[PDB]
């Protein structure tokens, strides 16, 4: 089948300047080609067609090129509502087994800001109901690429833990990050501090929030 | 080839096996030429649901000029062929002769009018299974040709004086075989497929349908230089060699050209109980049998 | 002497069969030879007729030897005898088609009349037959009319009209008017 | 101009099979073609299969081949997918989409392999797991950090808000986690002020529709 591959995975470009997506396949697929913009939790919306053409009510800032096994799509000056996952689509062979490239995600570009970080022990409630959860948050930095790791008494944590990350706030273009530590209520009192040590392009040190049971 | 002479020969133009065999023939060679994106033909076997028999394939495009094909007698037969001037189908035929093969044939796909055929040798001929009967097809052949011009830019091209000349002819022929005292009337396609409503053919790879209306509506016996006619070109296309449907994908080429020469046509008369004196004509076909029978009413096949 | 009825507005189907089970050349005429529809080929054709808007056949049953008439919006205009040509050979079939209406398209009250009108060909006699929701029956020909409806009568009336033997049966709502002492 | 509309979000058992349609008016619905596609958690887009919807020809992606069918229903604007044998990594977003193919009942047909109308999307999850409310737990706290933690419900989604909407500024609704038990996990965090402990009250609201579940927990110093 006929293999479409987009690079890079993630562009971040500063506001108002130019953005440039590439598109590739694994053989000649000629002029059709469709470039596709999806915003979390929205259908996609189609932009260009055939290659090079604007589908109604697409801004001309917008625009796509090449033929064959190589296209570009070109945004000149971006807006804020500019910033979005763009896919491409082949759809050239008959009988048809149309295709997706794996898409480029387009964010926001500025300034390393450093993530505050806390810390939430399990609550009583919850401790009442067998089980133990502690909440390590991450708030407001950039760029997006932190790490995270759980000492259970200056000891690594591997397989009990679990990431989520939001998408990149509208107004002040960061990010936020929380890592859950989940364990029985047995193995929580087995041990006595529980910590996180945090890894980030804006700070000098890694920084380490923590707390003692009780 | 070889002539004959003081032998009598019966032709049946209208039950011959020579048409049912090329008709086979041609239908094999476009089927294997020009492919179909998809295949649809009705497959009603049970008694109660109905199965549609679909087929997927690759689809190149393709566009050639048709070769020029040649019946030949098969191991057994020979082909007998009559040389008058003007033969009409049936009866005896004493200037007869037998041949290896009959003549270069285009095996071209249209209705209404019947391109790059052979002319009558003198006079504006027509021929029919049954003039009585309305349902029966009147073919005609010409003696003078008539150049259709035609472009996928959406229409064909006919000279209207050319074009007069030849409804005169027609009509004039027309009135000796239903009556001296009527009067001829030619009017547009009274209903059915698209194939068979507009002058429908294959150019460049492409099927054209072009509204055949300005070629007839005229009275006889009772402006503007050339005629031109508006044109479609389309994909999904009413199958001619069975009941079914074809799919082709989109033109590839912005500059598709067809010249032919129309050297016959296909009418059907209206007919019906009236005491009022006067015939009508529309445009007709869609049985290839028709087309071929136009080509090879002088040939007969017969046991060696 | 094959007789068919039909009914106003309604679609009816005029069969046709062949000897053998393949697609040959077929033509649907009226009794005046005006030509209908039938075949060229593998492609359908439509003749001058009055029906030509609203007849059409079935073509995914030509290779079974079929070839029906099918008769859209019926009128009573298309009253005729229609000839099936095919392989040398001629299936006749004659067609009626009737219509049945009442006299007022609105509610009626207790106590008022019924009319209902039978449309028909020329030259034909029909003989008429309708029953109510309660069980009211009336008969005639042309016109039926029930002198007093009663509120039982309120519903789906149910006529039939018998004609050649054969008979085809119209459904028709009336609504009466129910009221406070 | 059609808009497309998709039926209901759908939750099934693997093994099972699944039904899903997408209502089209606005225009002449045998011009379109209708083609699904769809979309696993935090995945690309994957083409299934294509609809000519005026012939009544689907054609359908090598890897599904076999128990997925698109279908068509002229009467009422209406197209169908159906999804057999379903497995747990058959649990998607279902966009159905579309786009004008010409005169097609005049017998002209462009073919159009790329989609210019979508619906709003239908989400299938298949998954062992049975329908439950989430379990609503406190995270007790310049300024401070405090917020709920929403654990082991399913399925998808639950929203959340904070004093019945009156609290938006600097909220954080983090994206769900698969848990190993199959249950889903989720946590939403808002910062004030910390003069504003002790005054000022947060309750955090969370709605879990499909099982019927609707809680309201305070959170305090
Ligand atoms: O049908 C599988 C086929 O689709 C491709 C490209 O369209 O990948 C799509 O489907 C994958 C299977 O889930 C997704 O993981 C991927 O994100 C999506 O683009 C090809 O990879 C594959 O051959
Ligand atoms: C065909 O030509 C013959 C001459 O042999 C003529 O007698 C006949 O009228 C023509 N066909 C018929 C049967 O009309
Ligand atoms: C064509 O035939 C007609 C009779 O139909 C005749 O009048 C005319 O002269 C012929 N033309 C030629 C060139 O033979
Ligand atoms: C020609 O058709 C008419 C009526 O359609 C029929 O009566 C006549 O017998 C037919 N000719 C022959 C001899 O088959
Ligand atoms: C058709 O084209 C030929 C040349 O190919 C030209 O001589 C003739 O006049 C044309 N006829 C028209 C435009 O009707
Ligand atoms: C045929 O049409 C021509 C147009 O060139 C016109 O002169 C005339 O009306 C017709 N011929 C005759 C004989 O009237
Ligand atoms: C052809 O054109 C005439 C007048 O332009 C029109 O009345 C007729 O319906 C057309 N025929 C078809 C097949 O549309
Ligand atoms: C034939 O064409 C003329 C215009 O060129 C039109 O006025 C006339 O109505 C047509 N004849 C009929 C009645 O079909
Ligand atoms: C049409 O007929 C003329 C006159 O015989 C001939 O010379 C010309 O080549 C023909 N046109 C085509 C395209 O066959
Ligand atoms: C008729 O012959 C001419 C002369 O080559 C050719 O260009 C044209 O394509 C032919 N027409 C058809 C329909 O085959």
């Amino acid at each position: 089948d006929i293999v479409m591959t987009q690079s890079p995975a993630t562009l971040s470009v500063s506001p108002g300047e130019r953005a440039t997506l590439s598109c590739r396949a694994s053989e000649s697929v000629s002029s059709d080609l469709a470039w596709y913009q999806q915003k979390p939790g929205q259908a996609p919306r189609l932009l260009i067609y055939g290659a090079s053409t604007r589908a109604t009510g697409v801004p001309a800032r917008f625009s796509g090129s090449g033929s064959g096994a190589e296209f570009t799509l070109t945004i000149s000056s971006l807006q804020s509502e500019d910033f979005a996952v763009y896919y491409c689509q082949q759809y050239n062979n008959w009988p048809p087994r149309y295709t997706f490239g794996q898409g480029t995600r387009l964010e926001i570009k500025r300034t390393v800001a450093a993530p505050s970080v806390f810390i939430f022990p399990p609550s009583d409630e919850q401790l009442k109901s067998g089980t133990a959860s502690v909440v390590c948050l991450l708030n407001n930095f950039y760029p997006r690429e932190a790490k995270v790791q759980w000492k259970v008494d200056n000891a690594l944590q591997s397989g009990n833990s679990q990431e989520s990350v939001t998408e990149q706030d509208s107004k002040d273009s960061t990010y936020s990050l929380s890592s859950t530590l989940t364990l029985s209520k047995a193995d929580y009192e087995k041990h006595k501090v529980y910590a996180c040590e945090v890894t980030h392009q804006g700070l000098s040190s890694p920084v380490t929030k923590s707390f003692n049971r009780g | 080839e070889v002539v004959l002479v003081n032998v009598t020969e019966n032709f049946n133009w209208c039950k011959n096996d020579m048409v049912e065999q090329m008709h086979e023939d041609i239908c094999s060679l476009w089927d294997q030429s020009l492919k179909p994106c998809v295949k649809l033909t009705p497959l009603c076997v049970g008694a109660g649901s109905c199965n549609t028999s679909v087929i997927t394939q690759a689809c190149p495009k393709v566009s050639f000029e048709p070769i020029p094909i040649h019946y030949c007698a098969p191991a057994g037969f020979a082909i007998l062929k009559c040389n008058n001037k003007t033969f009409n189908g049936t009866g005896p035929c004493t200037n007869v002769s037998t041949v290896q093969c009959t003549h270069g044939i285009r095996p071209v796909v249209s209705s209404q009018l019947l391109l790059n055929g052979s002319l009558a040798e003198e006079e504006v001929v027509i021929r029919s299974c049954n003039f009585t009967d309305n349902a029966k097809t009147i073919i005609v052949q010409l003696n003078t040709s008539v150049e259709i011009n035609c472009t996928g830019a959406g229409h064909c091209n006919i000279a209207r004086a050319k074009w007069n000349n030849t409804l005169k002819q027609i009509a004039s022929k027309l009135r000796e075989q239903f009556g001296n005292n009527k009067t001829i009337i030619f009017k547009q396609s009274s209903g059915g497929d698209p194939e068979i409503v507009t002058h429908w053919f294959n150019c460049g790879g492409e099927f054209f349908y072009c509204n055949s209306t300005q070629l007839f509506n005229s009275t006889w016996f009772n402006g503007s230089d050339t005629i031109t006619l508006p044109c479609r070109i389309k994909q999904i296309i009413n199958m001619w060699c069975k009941v079914g449907k074809m799919m082709y994908a989109p033109p590839i080429s912005g500059q598709i050209r067809c010249s032919s020469n129309i050297t016959g046509l296909l009418l059907t008369r209206d007919g019906g109980n009236s005491n009022n004196e006067s015939e009508i004509f529309r445009p007709g076909g869609g049985d290839m049998r028709d087309n071929w029978r136009s080509e090879l009413y002088k040939y007969k096949v017969v046991k060696i | 002497k094959k007789v068919v009825l039909g009914k106003k507005g309604d679609t009816v189907e005029l069969t046709c069969t062949a000897s053998q089970k393949k697609s040959i050349q077929f033509h649907w005429k009226n009794s005046n030879q005006i030509k209908i529809l039938g075949n060229q080929g593998s492609f359908l054709t439509k003749g001058p007729s009055k029906l030509n808007d609203r007849a059409d056949s079935r073509r995914s049953l030509w290779d079974q030897g079929n070839f029906p008439l099918i008769i859209k919006n019926l009128k009573i205009e298309d009253s005729d005898t229609y000839i099936c040509e095919v392989e040398d050979q001629k299936e006749e079939v004659q067609l009626l088609v009737f219509g049945l209406t009442a006299n007022s398209d609105t509610h009626l009250l207790q106590g008022q009349s019924l009319t209902l009108t039978l449309e028909s060909p020329p030259g034909s006699s029909p003989s008429v037959q309708c029953r109510s929701p309660r069980g009211k029956n009336i008969q005639g020909g042309k016109t039926l009319s029930v002198s007093q409806l009663e509120l039982q009568d309120s519903g789906t009336w149910t006529c039939t009209v018998l004609q050649n033997q054969k008979k085809v049966e119209f459904k028709i709502d009336i609504v009466v008017l129910a009221f406070q002492k | 101009e059609v808009q497309l509309v998709e039926s209901g979000a759908e939750v099934k058992k693997p093994g099972s099979s699944v039904k899903v349609s997408c209502k089209a008016s606005g225009d002449t619905f045998i011009r379109y073609s209708f083609t699904w596609v769809r979309q696993a958690p935090g995945q690309g887009l994957e083409w299934m299969g294509r609809i000519i919807t005026i012939l009544d020809v689907a054609h359908y992606a090598p890897h599904l081949q076999g128990r997925v069918t698109i279908t068509a229903d002229k009467s009422t604007s209406t197209v169908y997918l159906e999804l057999r044998n379903l497995r747990s990594d058959d649990t998607a977003v279902y966009f159905c989409a579309g786009v004008y193919e010409g005169e097609a009942d005049e017998g002209e047909y462009d073919n159009n392999g790329f989609l210019k109308h979508w619906g709003q999307g239908t989400l299938v999850t298949v998954s062992s797991a049975s329908t439950k409310g989430p379990s609503v737990f406190p995270l007790a706290p310049g300024t401070a950090a405090l917020g709920c933690l929403v654990k082991d419900y399913f399925p998808e989604p639950v929203t959340v808000s904070w004093n019945s909407g009156a609290l938006t500024s600097g909220v954080h609704t983090f994206p769900a986690v698969l848990q190993s038990s199959g249950l889903y996990s989720l946590s939403s965090v808002v910062t004030v002020p910390s003069s504003s402990l002790g005054t000022q009250t947060y309750i955090c609201n969370v709605n879990h529709k499909p099982s019927n579940t609707k809680v309201d927990k305070k959170v305090e110093p």
